[PDB]
């Protein structure tokens, strides 16, 4: 009955994991994803499928990449004419022609070179299977629900009714153009989860080609801790794509991009820490410890840990 | 895939029909035709003149039984039962609900009425010809005349007088200038009045010192060329909502910069070098792509799966009468104008049968007023009800019959003339249970839902039972969501000012229905906004009067692909959220707006000259409405007056889903020329046309204004530099951290 209600705000660029944190937390703490649920997002999985690969088909031409195969050629005009805001489904000749595509070295290389372009991180995870999903009788997994993608614009709350306490979590639009209308939530606010993208270092945003988005995600939350409305507010922040920053720091050196790093080059640990210290180190106009954490927000059982810390955090402090 | 008007081959070469006539009875064997484009319905008539309908005007289109059956034996003689009437078409037509002529044709061949009645309706409720751009309203100009020909084919001079009848001694110079026939005596062969001549006519009838102007602003001091990078930065700076996401909604890219230039600019010297000049500019302007609204708004792009009360409704009061409550006709046409016309709520005054007949019939509280039988009305309903729109009428009764004969009658009446879409049990999901919600309008889609008191009329009532309101503590006790209420003006007045927090969370669950007070004899109106701010569904009013009430309900409903339901604002319906409808300031989870209308211009506003202006109102919460805006009147020009004007702002729009900017045009002495409803969430921003409407909403041709809109996400004044620092982070950071390494070598230690 007589439940207090907290105000969290999930803030940062792009891209960074916002509403897929908010599935988890709709899984683990909310309602979750029943079979009814699902069969909502099998649309959304085939158009990302189009999208990833009409990205791929158009970065051949921008790139300048030989398809290895005659025959893909046209396949490649087949894909490319598609309006994926049409799509409800994945069947002949595109099924075939797809899974033609995504076998081409050319079309290989094409995504060894992803930083170059815009697109997606749950391409590889959904166009390896794709058998999986030609199926005509296919429900899309718990992990595929989380691993598609569906940009956020405006101010969405979500309340979550917890044993002890009810967490109004305020999702919103990371790129530029809707950070303007971030101050409408910004009242009466606990506590800040910030996400970042550990995978984004090398990355250049896509609302601008030739700015990176790290260094635009820790400008963005070095400027937003030290707001008038956040004097009183805990300030977690997320450090997300783990996976994916052990995945790429193979054969992507952060020291080419960030050159005041002196750790070891294809170390992971030393890399992902080094980004927490730019975060929250020397910042004169900021005075509040700051409660980091390493997340992988397609990991149900990560975010189960990391949150349910979290909350005993936010709690503690009021 | 919301399609364009296509107009079949059966409408293009033609079919016989003869055209006849209750009144005068005239025969006529003619050929009806369609042009191309699907703006015209025409046919050759009397000897060799040629008349045209304006198909933006036909209301509906009648074959079989519903074609109008001629009465007078005498034309019936000419004509000669089932395959007789199988081959009538009537064309309704009319710029309002009650003022309405019928043109009844019937064709010679078989089965042929019913592809033209079909047809002739799929172009009459197209959303493209009804939301076309400005170029294709001229377009349309241009075919009208080459249409309308003497009996030797020409195009009379004089008719390209009468369509600009404003200054005909500048339309005697436009046509000498261009080479045409100039005197009126005179005609043109429609071989040597081409297109491309009729668009250099309009350009040296009208002078754009507003587009020149508008072209020097954004760069081009060497004003008659334009680059393409200079357009594609005017178009994604200047013409861009900025409220849009520039991932959902992409910049311009050079290369769809590229072509919008092949497809306006006529010039071939501009186009080969990537190049635009005024002509293809001002062809742009008024071009398919840069309209005032976004297709989205138009289409039914609206989430319909949300309970029944989650929506503002389409609704009529009293929908059978024409004119007066006290003394007027009552029509079963209104039942079909209104449902024709999107309405999803109809009401039935039914009375009590006299002894010879004992047929239930309707009309007005045993005033000075004419009656139709019920039996009718159903079976005009059974029409029109989803001709128009897939989703649920609400059958708004109010039963003066106590005889349980006429009772039992009745309810046949309405079960044989709907059958299947009457909903007679609840559904399967949504029992009359409490705790449940009401089913949504994809869930009822084609259904038909009696409101009708209870303790066989009553058995038919399931969804909608209407209840005595005692008051919204005592609705809240029950929590029954099939129950409802209806409220007359002043008492739901009452409600509001007292209780309007109460009341949103009343309909945010449960249905209220609202009626203007008794007292509105003449079928005066209430401003409708006034209860869509506090949830109310049904709000109901009197189609016959297209007072600004009216003309802002018609406005509004024709979003969401006519479909007659609106989905209401996310903290109007969601139970854990709640605010003051009398907020003075914005609130926590809202997005509010800022918006900045100016009246920069408007072409061919009236037929004679006259001095002209124009009012911009908003009208939202009582905190977004303002109302009061006016241009200046112009000197007696009414071609292209040019007003230098300040521009009107609306700097802060609290709940801009709800706020529904209106734009009207008045003749000096407050004549109505034409209005337009957009709804401020949706409009865009930078220069557009705005082709004006009448007051039942049906599309004119000529008259539309430039404007330019700002409609941008609001910023308070201390919170300026704050929300620069979150939209270009890096720009602030970086400051900070030169500046104190540029204190480096000074701190030392
Ligand atoms: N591999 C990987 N992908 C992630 C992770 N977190 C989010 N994503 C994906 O990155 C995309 C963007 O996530 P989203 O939550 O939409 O970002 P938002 O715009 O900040 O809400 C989605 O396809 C997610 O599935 C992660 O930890 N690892
Ligand atoms: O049209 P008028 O002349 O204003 O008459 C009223 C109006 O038709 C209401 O809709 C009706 O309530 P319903 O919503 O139940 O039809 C009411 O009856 P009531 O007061 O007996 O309910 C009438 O008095
Ligand atoms: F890129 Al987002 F929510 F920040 F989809
Ligand atoms: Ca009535
Ligand atoms: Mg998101």
């Amino acid at each position: 009955d007589a439940r207090r209600e907290l105000k969290l705000l999930l803030l940062g660029t792009g891209e960074s994991g916002k509403s897929t944190f908010i599935k988890q937390m709709r899984i683990i703490h909310g309602s979750g994803y029943s079979d009814e649920d699902k069969r909502g997002f099998t649309k959304l999985v085939y158009q990302n499928i189009f999208t990833a690969m009409q990205a791929m088909i158009r970065a051949m031409d921008t790139l300048k990449i030989p398809y290895k195969y005659e025959h893909n050629k046209a396949h490649a005009q087949l894909v490319r004419e598609v309006d994926v805001e049409k799509v409800s489904a994945f069947e002949n000749p595109y099924v075939d022609a797809i899974k033609s595509l995504w076998n081409d070295p050319g079309i290989q290389e094409c995504y060894d070179r992803r930083r170059e372009y815009q697109l997606s991180d749950s391409t590889k995870y959904y166009l390896n299977d794709l058998d999986r999903v030609a199926d005509p009788s296919y429900l899309p997994t718990q992990q595929d629900v989380l691993r598609v993608r569906v940009p956020t614009t405006g101010i969405i709350e979500y309340p979550f009714d917890l044993q002890s306490v009810i967490f109004r979590m305020v999702d919103v639009g990371g790129q530029r153009s809707e950070r303007r209308k971030w101050i409408h939530c910004f009242e009466n606010v606990t506590s800040i989860m910030f996400l970042v993208a550990l995978s984004e270092y090398d990355q250049v945003l896509v609302e601008s080609d030739n700015e990176n988005r790290m260094e635009e995600s820790k400008a963005l939350f070095r400027t937003i801790i030290t707001y008038p409305w956040f004097q009183n507010s805990s300030v977690i922040l997320f450090l997300n794509k783990k996976d994916l920053l052990e995945e790429k720091i193979m054969y992507s050196h952060l020291v080419d991009y960030f050159p005041e790093y002196d750790g070891p080059q294809r170390d992971a640990q030393a890399a992902r820490e080094f980004i927490l210290k730019m975060f929250v180190d020397l910042n004169p106009d900021s005075d509040k410890i700051i409660y980091s954490h390493f997340t992988c927000a397609t990991d149900t059982e990560n975010i189960r840990f990391v949150f349910a810390a979290v909350k005993d955090t936010i709690l503690q402090l009021n | 895939q919301l399609e364009p008007p296509t107009v079949v081959e059966t409408l293009r070469r033609g079919s016989k029909f003869i055209k006849w006539d209750e009144e005068t009875s005239s025969r006529n064997l003619v050929t009806l035709r369609v042009d191309p484009n699907g703006f015209f319905l025409y046919w050759t008539g009397p000897n060799m003149e040629v008349d045209t309908l304006d198909i933006s005007s036909i209301r509906d289109t009648r074959t079989g039984r519903y074609a109008r059956l001629p009465k007078d034996p005498k034309i019936r003689e000419v004509l000669g039962d089932a395959r007789l009437e199988e081959k009538l078409m009537t064309v309704v037509s009319g710029p309002d609900p009650v003022n309405t002529v019928f043109l009844n044709f019937m064709a010679v061949q078989d089965d042929t009425a019913k592809v033209w009645s079909e047809e002739l309706f799929k172009l009459a409720m197209n959303i493209l010809a009804q939301n076309a751009s400005r170029n294709t309203f001229l377009r349309k100009a241009y075919t009208k005349l080459k249409l309308q020909v003497n009996q030797d084919g020409r195009i009379p001079v004089k008719n390209i007088l009468k369509m600009f009848s404003a200054d005909k001694k500048r339309v005697e110079t436009a046509l000498e200038s261009c080479g045409l026939k100039f005197n009126r005596s005179e005609s043109i062969r429609p071989d040597e009045f081409s297109l491309e001549i009729f668009e250099r006519f309009l350009n040296k009838l009208c002078l754009r010192p507003d587009i020149d102007k508008i072209l020097l602003e954004i760069g081009a001091k060497g004003k008659p060329y334009l680059t393409l990078e200079q357009l594609m930065d005017f178009i994604n700076q200047k013409q861009r909502d900025p409220r849009l996401n520039e991932v959902l909604y992409p910049p311009l890219r050079p290369s769809q910069a590229r072509l919008l230039i092949e497809k306006y600019e006529p010039n071939q010297q501009f186009l080969e070098r990537d190049q635009m000049s005024m002509e293809g500019f001002s062809r742009y302007l008024g071009g398919e792509e840069n309209g005032i609204l976004p297709l989205e708004a138009l289409d039914l792009s609206t989430d319909m799966t949300q309970p029944l009360s989650a929506y503002f409704i389409n609704s009529s009061h009293n929908t059978y009468l024409t004119a007066g409550q006290l003394a007027g006709t009552s029509s079963v046409e209104m039942y079909r104008q209104a449902l024709l016309w999107g309405c999803r709520c109809v009401e039935l005054d039914v009375w009590k049968g006299r002894p010879p007949e004992e047929e239930p019939f309707i009309t007005h509280g045993f005033t000075m007023t004419t009656e139709v039988p019920l039996r009718d009305v159903l079976e005009a309903i059974a029409e029109t009800a989803f001709k128009t729109s897939p989703y649920p009428v609400i059958l708004s009764f109010e039963n003066h019959v106590d005889s349980a004969k006429q009772q039992a009658k009745m309810a046949e009446y309405c079960r044989s003339i709907f059958g299947d879409a009457l909903l007679i049990e609840p559904l399967d999901k949504y029992p009359l249970a409490p705790g449940v919600p009401l089913p949504s309008p994809q869930d009822l889609m084609g259904r038909i839902l009696v409101k009708n008191k209870k303790r066989e009329m009553s058995t038919l009532v399931n969804y909608i039972e209407p209840v005595k309101f005692k008051s919204f503590e005592a609705a809240r006790k029950r929590n029954k969501c099939f129950e409802m209420s209806s409220f007359v003006e002043t008492k739901a007045m009452e409600q509001l000012t007292k209780s309007p927090m109460e009341f949103v969370e009343y309909n945010k669950q449960q249905l209220s229905r609202i009626y203007p007070k008794g007292t509105r004899v003449d079928s005066s109106n209430y401003m409708p906004q006034l209860f869509w701010n506090v949830g109310c569904q049904l709000v109901a009013l009197n189609f016959q009067t297209l007072d600004v009430a009216m003309q802002l309900n018609a406005g509004v409903f024709e979003y969401n692909g006519r479909s007659g339901y609106l989905l209401k604002p996310e903290f109007m319906r969601r139970p854990d959220k709640s605010f003051d409808p009398f907020t003075e300031v914005i609130v926590d989870g809202i997005v509010a707006n800022a918006l900045r209308v100016k009246v920069i211009s408007g072409q061919f506003l009236s037929d004679r000259k006259v001095g002209i202006y124009v009012e911009v109102d908003m009208f939202g919460l009582p905190v977004d409405t303002r109302r009061k805006y006016r241009t200046r009147t112009s000197q007696g020009n009414s071609f292209n007056p040019v007003w230098d004007e300040e521009p009107f702002d609306f700097p802060k729009v609290v709940l801009p889903t709800l706020a529904s900017l209106r734009i009207a045009a008045f003749e000096e002495g407050g004549k109505f020329v034409g209005h337009r409803i957009l709804p401020v969430s949706a409009i865009r921003s930078g220069y557009h046309y705005v082709c004006l409407r009448n007051e039942a909403n049906q599309p004119l041709c000529l008259p539309a204004l430039l404007i330019y809109t700002e409609a941008s996400d609001y910023i308070p004044d201390d919170h300026q530099d704050y929300a620069e620092a979150l939209i270009n982070p890096i720009k602030h950071v970086s400051l900070m951290d030169q500046r104190a390494r540029q204190l480096a070598a000074l701190i030392g230690e």
